[PDB]
């Protein structure tokens, strides 16, 4: 998914 | 042709060779809000009229260009600045910093050509 803008980025995501 | 407008091939190239150095002209299909829940995020499904492909995602800095509706789908505009980046799991997204809309949705009017989804597994 991209839906999401956590989807667009997973260094950002913990 | 009307697709004699469009950078054919720059989607394919973007995602395979990720040469930052082209400046594509491509037509903008569909825009999108992300959910975001704070700064709007806008994706872009775009055209180079082969292909398409939805995993483009506008800076915010351009965000008012799709709010004052300068940018919306069937417009045509000429990337001048992007990044592309790769996610964990193999995916890549193309973020647009810079743009310059050629032809108006309203002078477009419709979608050029007969692109197909690109194939990116």
């Amino acid at each position: 998914s991209l839906s999401t803008i956590n989807d667009w980025d997973d260094m950002d995501d913990f | 042709s009307m697709v004699g407008q469009l950078s054919e091939g720059a989607i394919a190239a973007i995602m395979q060779k990720g040469d930052t150095n082209i400046k594509p002209i491509l037509q903008v299909i569909n825009i999108r809000p992300i959910t975001t829940g704070s700064p709007p995020r806008y994706r872009l499904l775009m055209s180079d009229g082969l292909n398409t492909l939805s995993s483009f995602m506008l800076a915010t800095q351009l965000n008012p260009l799709v709010e004052e509706e300068q940018l919306s789908s069937n417009c045509v505009c000429q990337i001048h600045r992007f990044i592309v980046n790769t996610l964990k799991d193999g995916r890549r997204v193309v973020i647009l910093m810079e743009l310059e809309v050629l032809k108006s949705a309203e002078a477009v009017g419709v979608k050029i050509g007969n692109p197909v989804p690109y194939n990116e597994g």
